[PDB]
């Protein structure tokens, strides 16, 4: 019954728009980190205060925000292929 | 006639002892509003930024 409701809450949230991925290289200091998103384009960006440690990393994909271009959470990685090559049998 | 000079000639001498504390109170203000243009290039551009090669 309230479950569509729940739904159409959902899609409140699907009104927030998807940040960009990128890869991060190295950091000169803690305020300064050098992230080159997939498109090829390096950005020396802020961060934001509701990260962690665990987003440093040695060079770990990351997604950059739509503006600040600072990093809210890393995605590991995605594959649309890897499907097709687990069904050997 | 020498003493009405002499009543004329500490007006511009009293009127740049003024003019002492006229610019020493300016250029101190003027400093720190100098001092405060030097936040103002080191506030530019802040966040955020991109990387480019010299050439």
């Amino acid at each position: 019954t309230k479950q569509y409701e729940k739904s159409e809450n959902d899609l409140k949230a699907l009104q927030s728009v998807g940040q960009i991925v990128g890869e991060v290289l190295k950091q000169l200091t803690e305020e300064k980190f050098i992230v080159k998103a997939t498109n090829g384009p390096r950005y020396v960006v802020g961060c934001r205060r509701q990260l962690d440690k665990s987003k440093l990393k040695p060079g770990t994909r990351v997604a950059l925000d739509m503006t600040t271009l600072t990093i809210m959470r890393y995605l590991p990685r995605e594959v649309d292929p890897l499907v097709y090559n687990m069904s050997h049998e | 006639d020498l003493y009405s000079r002499y009543k004329k000639l500490q007006q511009e001498l009293e009127f740049l002892e003024v003019q002492e504390e006229y610019i020493k109170d300016e250029q101190k203000n003027l400093k720190k509003e100098f001092l405060h243009a030097q936040e103002e290039v080191k506030r530019i551009q802040s966040i955020p930024l991109v990387i480019g090669q010299f050439l």
